[PDB]
């Protein structure tokens, strides 16, 4: 607990990068975040939209 | 462009379409910048 500042700077960067990785799984209103399972499933105009 | 097709086929004459006309006869670009004009001709053809 005396050394908390340095450990926290590591924790914050790990937490930021893990958040940025976890956000790859989010759908954002698309049918799935698995990008190939848009492309392999829809027609090209629907897939692009 | 000019041609004749059966009335069932007309939906294939558009950008990004799939079907035997679109795959193997006549296809419009993904950036097609134009108009499609069509009518039945049963009293003529």
């Amino acid at each position: 607990s005396a050394l908390g500042k340095l450990q926290d700077v590591v924790n914050q960067n790990a937490q930021a990068l893990n958040t940025l990785v976890k956000q790859l799984s989010s759908n954002f209103g698309a049918i799935s975040s698995v990008l190939n399972d848009i492309l392999s499933r829809l027609d090209k105009v629907e897939a692009e939209v | 462009d000019s041609f004749v097709i059966r009335g069932d086929e007309v939906r294939q004459i558009a950008p990004g379409q799939t079907g035997k006309i679109a795959d193997y006869n006549y296809k419009l670009p993904d950036d097609f910048t134009g108009c499609v004009i069509a009518w039945n001709s049963n009293n003529l053809d």
